[PDB]
């Protein structure tokens, strides 16, 4: 094999360079390396030649005397070692070496240098801190080099591997900061929870720094962190970022106390009680003309019975549901009441209030009425709608307490029950002091029912969810304690550990002590409940060791059948990282295989896992399989796959979904028990006429809101057993979408808080250039005025560079104002 | 200046990520996971049947055991060639068998017909089942079409055309005045030709007005085939289909391949073309008249064989139209205007003097654009949206004629 | 005989930097931790098995009934009780299954068991790997998104449109009662094509999609070319409505010939079939026909026609901005350099199509590559334009 | 099937529908009128080191007052220019007026015409285009197509890429723009610049000022043009 | 594909001309290069059989005129006609105007022939 001659030439003169570096006498060794370095730091701005003089110049390196001489030889082996690498010897090299800039040795160096760096900065022990220090003193000058030269992403690797953050805040500059804090909530979704916390933390660090407060609210909610939500509120100052903040306070649905020394303090609070979200969304509503109430007849497609005209009676509401406008169940509902029987009236002023959700001052009036109703259900469904009428929405003297007085520990369990499940969808997120004085006092009395003390419990769980309020915690265990375990372990005990998982939401590792507390409690319940409270605590963090715990658990025989749990671990399964795409898609594939080959419980439980991967998402590799394992032997497989695909089309309007769907109810329809059921689902489709979707995960489809999927995890652990208890009497239960119900329209207003017609792109969008952690690009500009339908996939983009957002995240509301350059 | 060996090498190694090597290793780990859990299958077993019939259609499945003995008169089928005056059977079976047996006495000589393919007991060999297949491919499931074709307002009524084969398809099938008024037999058939247009609407309005002894519409192309002798065995079932489902009308469509041109290249060219034609001509010959079935062949050019001669006596009343008018235009635009969500105070009128001769395809072509504007322009209404409607029949007038 | 195929792979092909990174290889240490608790998941839950029921009642009542020798034969028609099948050597067999009889699944044409001795149906062979006939499908809802093209959005946008009229709103044009398979006819310079393919992959995110190019002048006696694209397009309304992109048949097998007769038969048959099934009064189906071709002049007046085909569509050449977004697109794969010589490449260009892109790109890398190899090599800032002449645009002797 | 001249089923002429689709096969060629001066460019880009520039001959005089322009087969073209500067020189002869840009381009049409009458010659695949200041002082512009017929266009835009600076001068073809000579002539540039890189020297113009004689624009003003246009270009950010 | 010579392609092109220059490069070989002070012509002799006697004196090289010299790199059979027509051509304009015939008029002279030959009549392009 023949080289360049003059490749072979410089190698020859390479070659007795090092003979003579290699010679006996030192005298010359100084000035054969003075040589040699200036063509070894040549390329990098060569190394081929030493490739077989390892070993004679580590001896060199060795042999020299200390000082200059022998910091250029651990210079030269250093930068040669990227080459001859059995181990770091750079690193080594390089630590004995000058220390002096490194920067001019080239770009393949200094990156080599800096993984190095990261790998000691981990290797070194906690004993060793005393080479740590030059190691972040090397950090800390190729930041630098990495900002200039555009390599701050793994500038982030680096500093975030030797846990460094804190200074990536002092030396990053805004100019790049953008794409950094991207690439670190990118980060987020996958880290563990010590540093997650670490990089959220930072996070808020950097926006902080450069008035970037609209996404640290946002980064802040992933945090969770109430006070450092409202220590950020204080921090900000400006009118503009005052009134977004309470539009994402607002929008997330967790409303912030406090006091009216700030300026506008009125619409502040307003803004966060959605008192506009009904105005706006009727007036978005009429401006696409999407008023008219759509009929359940021509939703069914009737152009070829007591329950299925309630489920078509309820497929009505969700339809009609935030509007307020149906004269169905208005103008002659106490007809249709009347001739509705046995337990159906209750869902059926329940869907009555569905229609008048948000519609505070609408929704009272129309519904005090039938509050004064004869039956009992009747009355109890009135008082049920009333609660979802204020579910949500805020209000400055909030009726939904005084309404229901008398109800909330009324002696009557079915008025009870609309109470308590009002009084707990409307402080859904209040975390009301007073609500709690009020509603834990009824999960004390005995008189109650089991299921009725289950769904005081549920009220307590979505109320305070995500606030560990101990006294909730106790009075659940206390009440658990002294109802019998026998009686205890039926069918309705399963709420109890719901509240307890509602109310850790997001917090983990104190739950340690909630489940060593309810040790005490007998295999059959405790080893569901600990577990329910344990994945939903831990839910959206990527727990892969809580999902394989219940993926061990829920392979076992557990075959008195004690493998209901089975069940909640397939849940638990989805609930852990169904933040992002991975880890949904996948363990998607998991209940592939787990309907592939697993126990009759197992299947019964595995689509509502999927419906909860990807609810108000028709992805189509859902859709078919959920509609192949809809015709299953079992029935309760076929009934949740049923509502499995009812969900994951919710809110969507999806055309070819409707299709499968009739297509279901005509194959379904000898069967009733599936029949009403694809009824529901077809609602559930059209719910809201798709104005309003059904993922709990907003601001970008990141961030996790505790209320909505309080009440979708809700109705999910009502749909682990609805073989038994929708047929008997839970028709109440599915009205815990009111809090996973939001829309997912863009509406604009401006400086003077009005509606604008700025018209915005908006299409899929989706990553191109992964090159650093660039915005996601979007694709298909189909413009049109500023409501529009955001759904999964596709987002919203300004037209033009003319009105400036308060948040570059467009979705639910936002603020545009005139840009300086507009003309 | 190739000089790689040895130098990519320590290239690739040279740059790189701090853990590229990692993820490479990592992915190779994702690969071989994902081999493994293909591998690692679910339901691993090809055949299907697993519980649903194996666990009470299997209890059967224990009686077809008890009457495992019977039931084995499978063997192989094959059909039947002549037989003797009555009690022989001489047969030519698909083992290219000289078989004769004693038909089974459990089937009589009558049920069992010259050309059927009948299952023999392979100890004698007996008439034991003779299967009436009746099995129809796939395409020949197209040449047979649907029966309820719809009436419509006479498919944009062009008075001659119709009235002209009322009489002669009509009138037979009303059977009023055939037999006695007129000679024996109404005409002996109809050839519905005409430009690409018109041509087989009249015939679907005729269908739908007549009893459900109604058409299937069969293609020449399609008829044509490769090898010799399935072309006459498709001509044969589809008059078999057609006999069958109450004697309805065979309308024959584009015939211009059956028939061929009016020439043969060298007699060797298009010759199963002509096999096609021997036995068709066998087929629709009629032998003893019947006033039951009818025959309507519809092409665009008179480019039949030889036996236009004798279909005078067998296929007459050629007639034709595929040349509306104003009248006919207008005629045909108030049919299309029925559909849609279109009402008649446009002026469609200046628009049918706008398009001369425009057949009644375009048309519908025509009011479909109407109908692609409003869903464009997106409004659904289309009663009153008569000068939209107006400027895309124009416009698209314009780019039918130049584009 | 094929209705669908197990989709259980393509993992999460959204890797977001695609580039050697530490939020990528977070990110394939998630899907790696994934892939085994999976594999955890199954083997936990086959081996760990909930009860131990006898022989799984397989062994007791069937397995032996089924037998030990079995030989496989296609199943011919079904009757009420019994099955029609026929076996190998064209035996034929009029045996009631009863046992592993998934009626779903047997189907006629299709492989079954036959237990021997008393030949009886028993098992249903329904994989039989061996539906190879005509075979389109293979290549059905490619992968490639909007994404993957740029530079482009009038086009996108008229495209979508033309697309999403089914689909979305399909009651628009229902209540207007039209149900138009209009399709699109797509012009374009040659030096373009595969993008009318690749334009054509943004509806192909959505059901799935066949391609005829090239085929023949159908000499064919029985003709079919068109036809059995229409069996297609109906085997196509049976699966996920698809598309029929017949990019250079529409030019060349549908070509505006003045000649009348004596044509090759194509005229005659071709392009009345291709009327006949693009005319919706005929063929119902969502499918949508995409026309593509090079040359808008050979347009046949029936294909010309927008009554029947409409939503015309011309695809131009590139612009200054979409020869940039191309360019980043097909350099972004591969760190062209770090001084990001973008405009200095196509800021006098013309004349210059997604194809030649591709290739510019391609061999920029294979010359430095070639001896130049320097990761992001310096030389790439005029290599990149000294493979952009390349020559070979065009040749042709002198005549000038 | 028959590509001669005779006439198709269809109709047409299929030989002069090759020849006119041969102009393609060529070069760009621009040119303007405004009642001072006509300017027009063909941009050639076509220059090996061992070939002279002078024998190129894009554009060639008539009569001192008329000149032409090449689109399509060079060949052809001189044979125009010849015959046509004959021609030129005895309507000089009788006839003392001088030439006028419609008589000439009118002879031209009719020479194309009659070669392609007749199966024996072929149909002339050149197409002409041709200005000039007339005797009565207004100039104009003609363009022949190569088949039979010339047309008087206030813009030319004849060759390849013939579609898209025809779309760019009959958008922005302002006859405030056009005013003086400097401006007529920046016009024409920034136009012809378009087509293709034009970045070093392409540009080929010439200048018919009046009662001057053709005037061929030296290498450095068109540069200087050029980057006038740059300056016009600057600025409007 | 081809026919008689006055034709064109669907394309446009005058594919037998491109033809026969495409042929022209196949078979003999000439250059030439000009300088100051003199210019020259230089030829590649195809046939050096032995059984020559190279009495011509020259084959690819012609004397044209007094002041011009041309080489051809066809066909001889249209070369020795070409060349006898160009030394015609300078003859006649020396006859007519009493000056050596410039070099640039002498060629377009030619090259007229040529256009000629491959533009009007059935007559093949002078290869
Ligand atoms: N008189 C008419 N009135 C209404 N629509 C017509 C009329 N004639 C033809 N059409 C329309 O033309 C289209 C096809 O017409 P038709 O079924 O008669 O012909 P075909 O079978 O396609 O063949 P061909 O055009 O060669 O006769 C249909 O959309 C039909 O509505
Ligand atoms: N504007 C573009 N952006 C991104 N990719 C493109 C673009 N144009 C073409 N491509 C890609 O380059 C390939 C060749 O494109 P195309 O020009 O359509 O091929 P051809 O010229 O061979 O018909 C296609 O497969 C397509 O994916």
């Amino acid at each position: 094999q023949e080289l360049s001659e003059e490749d072979k030439q410089l190698q020859d003169e390479l070659e007795m360079l090092v003979e003579r570096l290699g010679e006996k006498d030192t005298s010359l060794y100084r000035p054969a390396l003075e040589e040699l370095r200036r063509q070894i730091r040549s390329s990098t701005t060569p190394l081929k030649f030493l490739r077989p003089h390892y070993g004679k110049l580590k001896e060199i390196y060795e042999n020299m005397a200390p000082g200059e001489n022998k910091r250029f030889a651990a210079d030269i082996i250093s930068v040669l070692a990227m080459t001859m690498s059995g181990e770091r010897e750079c690193l080594k090299y390089r630590l004995v070496g000058s220390q002096e800039e490194l920067a001019s040795w080239g770009h393949e160096y200094v990156r080599h240098l800096a993984g190095e760096v990261a790998k000691e900065w981990q290797e070194l022990d906690d004993a060793e801190k005393v080479q740590r220090e030059p190691l972040l003193t090397l950090v800390k000058e190729i930041v630098p080099y990495n900002m200039a030269h555009n390599a701050e992403h793994e500038a982030c690797d680096l500093l975030m591997e030797i846990e460094q953050v804190d200074m990536l805040e002092k030396d990053i500059d805004e100019n790049a900061y953008a794409k950094v804090c991207l690439y670190l909530t990118s980060c987020v979704n996958y880290v563990p929870e010590p540093e997650n916390s670490a990089l959220l933390r930072c996070a808020l660090g950097v926006f902080r720094k450069f008035s970037r407060f609209p996404e640290a609210l946002r980064l802040a909610l992933m945090l969770n962190d109430m006070e450092l939500v409202e220590d950020i509120f204080t921090s900000c100052k400006d009118v503009v970022v005052q009134k977004q903040m309470a539009f994402m306070l607002g929008r997330h649905g967790v409303f912030l106390e406090l006091s009216e020394d700030v300026e506008e303090y009125e619409d502040l609070t307003e803004i966060m009680s959605n008192v506009q979200l009904n105005s706006n969304f009727l007036a978005l509503a009429r401006e696409l003309d999407i008023m008219e109430p759509k009929v359940p007849d021509d939703i069914y497609k009737t152009h070829l019975s007591a329950r299925m005209n309630l489920a078509s009676s309820f497929v009505n509401g969700f339809v009609n549901a935030a509007f307020g406008q149906d004269k169905l169940l208005t103008d002659d509902g106490n007809k249709w009441l009347y001739k509705n029987k046995d337990h159906g009236m209750l869902s059926a002023a329940a869907s009555l209030g569905m229609i008048l959700l948000w519609d505070v001052d609408g929704g009272l009036t129309q519904i005090d009425k039938y509050l004064y109703s004869s039956e009992d259900y009747i009355k109890s469904g009135a008082l049920l709608a009333c609660g979802i009428v204020n579910s949500g929405v805020r209000n400055e003297c909030d009726p939904a307490l005084a309404l229901l007085s008398d109800y909330v520990l009324h002696n009557s369990n079915t008025m009870r029950l609309g109470s308590i499940f009002g009084l707990g969808l409307a402080y859904a997120g209040s975390n009301r002091e007073d609500v709690l004085t009020l509603l834990l006092p009824v999960m004390g009395d005995s008189k109650s029912s089991m299921e009725v003390a289950g769904v005081t419990a549920l009220a307590c769980g979505m109320i305070a969810v995500g606030s560990c309020n101990g006294d909730v915690t106790s009075t659940i265990l206390q009440t658990i304690m002294e109802k019998s375990e026998t009686e205890l372990k039926d069918t309705y005990a399963r709420w109890l550990p719901l509240g307890l998982g509602l109310n850790h939401l997001g917090k983990g590792e104190a739950i340690e002590a909630i489940l060593a507390a309810l040790e005490v409690v007998s295999e059959p319940f405790r080893s569901f409940a600990n577990t329910l409270v344990d994945v939903c605590a831990y839910a959206g963090s990527g727990n892969v060791l809580k999902v394989q715990q219940l993926l061990h658990i829920c392979s076992e025989h557990f075959d008195a059948d004690m493998g209901a749990h089975q069940g909640v671990a397939v849940l638990g399964i989805a609930l852990i990282a169904m933040g992002e795409e991975i880890g949904a898609e996948m363990a998607l594939r998991t209940f592939g295989h787990l309907l592939r080959y697993g126990e009759p419980t197992l299947r019964r439980a595995v689509p509502l896992a999927l419906a909860l991967i990807s609810v108000s998402n028709p992805r189509l590799n859902i859709l078919d399989t959920l509609s192949k394992f809809s015709h299953d032997a079992d029935p309760e497989v076929s009934y949740n796959s049923i509502f499995a695909m009812g969900m994951v089309g919710s809110g969507t309007n999806n055309a070819r979904l409707a299709a499968m769907l009739r297509q279901l109810a005509q194959y379904h329809a000898k069967d009733p028990n599936n029949l009403f059921m694809v009824r529901l689902a077809q609602g559930l489709t059209h719910l809201g006429k798709g104005t309003l979707t059904l993922c709990p995960y907003h601001s970008d489809r990141q961030l996790m809101s505790q209320v909505a999927v309080a009440g979708l995890l809700t109705v999910l652990v009502s749909f682990l057993d609805v073989r038994n208890i929708i047929l008997g009497k839970s028709h109440y239960v599915l009205y815990g979408l009111v809090a996973a119900m939001q829309p997912r329209m863009l509406v604009t207003f401006d400086e003077e808080l009005r509606p604008l017609p700025v018209s915005v792109r908006v299409g899929q969008a989706v990553d191109v250039v992964g090159q650093a952690g660039k915005p996601k690009t979007i694709t298909g500009f189909q413009t049109h005025t500023t409501p529009v339908l955001l759904a999964h996939g596709e987002r919203a983009e300004l037209a033009t560079e003319e009105f400036l957002p308060v948040t570059p995240i467009l979705e639910g509301f936002v603020i545009l104002r005139k840009n300086p350059n507009y003309d | 200046r190739a000089l790689d060996e040895g130098d990519i090498a320590l290239l690739k190694t040279y740059g790189q990520s701090t853990y590229s090597r990692q993820i490479k290793q990592v992915e190779d780990d994702i690969q071989q996971l994902l081999k493994k859990i293909n591998e690692l299958t679910g339901i691993k077993e090809s055949d299907t049947g697993l519980a649903p019939p194996a666990l009470w259609d299997l209890a059967a499945d224990k009686q077809t055991l008890q009457s495992e003995q019977p039931l084995q008169v499978a063997r192989c089928t094959k059909i039947i060639n002549a037989d003797s005056e009555d009690p022989k059977y001489i047969i030519n079976v698909k083992q290219f068998a000289k078989f004769v047996v004693d038909l089974s006495d459990q089937v009589a000589p009558t049920d069992i017909e010259e050309g059927m393919r009948v299952g023999v007991d392979r100890n004698k060999y007996q008439i034991h089942i003779p299967l009436p297949p009746k099995i129809d491919p796939t395409v020949t499931m197209m040449q047979v079409e649907e029966k309820p074709d719809v009436t419509y307002s006479d498919v944009g009524g062009c008075k001659e055309q119709i009235e002209k084969l009322r009489e002669v398809v009509e009138t037979p099938l009303l059977h009023p005045e055939r037999f006695v008024n007129l000679g024996i037999e109404p005409p002996k058939g109809v050839l519905l030709f005409g430009p690409p247009g018109t041509g087989k609407t009249l015939c679907a309005r005729a269908v739908a007005n007549r009893t459900d002894a109604c058409f299937i519409r069969v293609i020449g192309s399609e008829l044509v085939q490769k090898y010799v002798g399935e072309g006459a065995r498709m001509v044969r079932e589809l008059f078999e289909m057609a006999r069958t489902k109450k004697a309805c009308l065979i309308f024959f469509d584009e015939i211009d391949a059956i028939g061929g041109a009016r020439f043969d290249d060298g007699a060797g060219g298009d010759n199963e073309v002509q096999r096609t034609m021997l036995e068709l001509i066998n087929q629709l010959d009629g032998f003893d008249p019947r006033g039951n079935i009818k025959v309507l062949m519809a092409t665009n050019r008179p480019d039949t064989l030889d036996p236009a001669l004798m279909r005078p006596g067998r296929l007459d009343r050629k007639i034709e139209f595929s040349l509306p008018d104003l009248e006919g235009r207008t005629h045909i635009f108030k049919i299309h205007a029925r559909s849609m969500s279109v009402e008649r105070d446009i002026r469609f009128e200046l628009l049918a003097r706008l398009c001369p001769n425009s057949t009644g395809a375009e048309i519908r072509s025509v009011c479909t654009e109407a109908g692609m504007f409003a869903i464009r322009a997106r409004r659904k209404i289309a009663t009153e949206k008569d000068f939209l409607e107006a400027v895309n029949k124009v416009i698209k007038s314009y780019a039918k004629f130049s584009a | 005989k094929k209705t669908k195929g197990p989709d259980a792979a393509s993992k999460l092909p959204l890797v977001t930097p695609h580039t050697q990174c530490r939020l990528k290889l977070l990110k394939l240490e998630r899907i790696k931790d994934y892939l085994l608790m999976e594999e955890e998941f199954i083997r936990n839950q086959e081996q760990m098995k909930p009860l131990e029921e006898k022989q799984e009642e397989e062994r007791s009542k069937v397995d032996d009934l089924r037998g030990t020798p079995m030989s496989v034969g296609t199943l011919e028609e079904i009757i009420d009780d019994h099955a029609i099948v026929s076996t190998s050597v064209g035996s034929e067999h009029y045996v009631s299954i009863l046992s592993f009889v998934d009626k779903d699944l047997l189907e006629p044409g299709c492989s079954v068991l036959l237990n021997h001795k008393v030949h009886a149906v028993i098992g249903v062979l329904m994989d039989d790997t061996d539906p190879l006939v005509t075979v389109m499908k293979v290549e059905k809802a490619p992968q490639e998104t909007y994404a993957d093209i740029g530079g482009l959005d009038n086009q996108i946008q008229e495209i979508k449109e033309s697309v999403e009229l089914p689909l979305t709103h399909p009651e628009y044009y229902e209540e207007m009662g039209i149900k138009p398979p209009k399709g699109v006819i797509l012009y374009g310079p040659p030096g373009t094509g595969k993008t009318l393919l690749a334009k054509a992959v943004a509806n192909q995110t959505s059901a799935t999609f066949l391609r005829v190019v090239g085929s023949e002048l159908i000499q064919k006696y029985l003709g079919d070319g068109p036809k059995l694209v229409r069996e297609l397009f109906r085997v196509a309304e049976e699966h996920a409505p698809s598309i029929v992109f017949i990019d250079e048949i529409d030019a060349i097998g549908t070509k505006r010939y003045d000649s009348n007769s004596g044509g090759e038969r194509e005229i005659q048959r071709t392009m009345l079939e291709l009327l006949n099934q693009l005319d919706g009064f005929d063929s119902r189906g969502d499918v949508k026909v995409i026309m593509a071709t090079n040359r808008i002049e050979t347009l046949d007046p029936a294909l010309i026609r927008p009554g029947r085909i409409d939503r015309k569509i011309e695809f131009p050449l590139p612009d200054e901005k979409t020869k940039k977004r191309i360019f980043q697109i097909h350099t972004s794969r591969m760190t062209l350099a770090d001084d990001v010589t973008l405009d200095d490449l196509i800021m006098a260009k013309d004349d210059l199509s997604g194809a030649d892109i591709k290739a510019i790109c391609t061999e920029a890398g294979l010359m430095a590559l070639r001896e130049r190899r320097m990761k992001v090599t310096n030389e790439d800032f005029k290599k990149s334009k000294e493979n952009v002449l390349y020559k070979k645009q065009e040749g042709t002797p002198e005549g000038l | 099937d028959r590509a001669i001249t005779v006439f198709s089923p269809d109709g047409h002429l299929f030989q002069v529908e090759y020849a006119q689709e041969a102009v393609k096969k060529g070069s760009t060629a621009v040119g303007v009128r405004g009642r001072d001066i006509v300017v027009l460019g063909v941009e050639k880009k076509s220059v090996a080191k061992l070939q002279d520039e002078r024998t190129v001959r894009k554009i060639c005089a008539l009569d001192d007052n008329v000149c032409m322009a090449f689109a399509g087969l060079t060949a052809d073209a001189r044979i125009v220019i010849n015959r046509a500067r004959v021609e030129c020189q005895s309507h000089r002869l009788t006839v003392e007026d001088p030439v006028t840009v419609e008589y000439i381009t009118r002879y031209i049409a009719s020479l194309k015409q009659r070669y392609t009458q007749s199966n024996g010659r072929r149909p002339f695949g050149i197409s002409a285009l041709i200005v000039g200041f007339d005797f009565d002082g207004t100039p104009r512009l003609y363009q022949t197509d190569p088949s039979g017929t010339y047309h008087a266009w206030k813009a030319n835009a004849i060759g390849r890429g013939a579609k898209s600076v025809r779309e760019f001068l009959e958008k922005n073809y302002t006859d405030e723009a056009i005013e003086t000579d400097d401006l007529t002539i920046k016009l024409v540039i920034k136009a012809l610049l378009e087509v293709v890189q034009s970045g070093g020297k392409n540009i080929e113009l010439a200048v018919m000022r009046r009662d001057q004689s053709l005037k061929i624009l030296n290498p450095e003003e068109i540069e200087k043009y050029v980057a006038e246009i740059e300056k016009e270009k600057e600025e409007n950010e | 594909y081809d026919s008689r010579t006055t034709i064109f392609s669907p394309e446009g092109r005058l594919y037998q001309v491109e033809y026969a220059m495409e042929a022209i490069g196949h078979a003999g070989t000439c250059l030439g290069i000009l300088a100051n002070d003199g210019v020259l012509l230089a030829a590649e002799r195809r046939n050096i059989h032995k059984l020559l006697d190279e009495v011509f004196f020259s084959e690819k090289i012609y004397k044209l005129n007094e002041d011009m010299a041309c080489s051809v790199a066809g066909i001889t059979s249209d070369a020795n006609v070409l060349t006898n027509e160009l030394r015609l051509i300078a003859q006649r304009y020396l006859l007519q105007y009493q000056e050596p015939i410039p070099c640039e008029q002498l060629v377009t002279a030619l090259c007229d022939i040529k256009q000629a030959y491959t533009q009007f009549g059935g007559k093949r392009p002078f290869g």
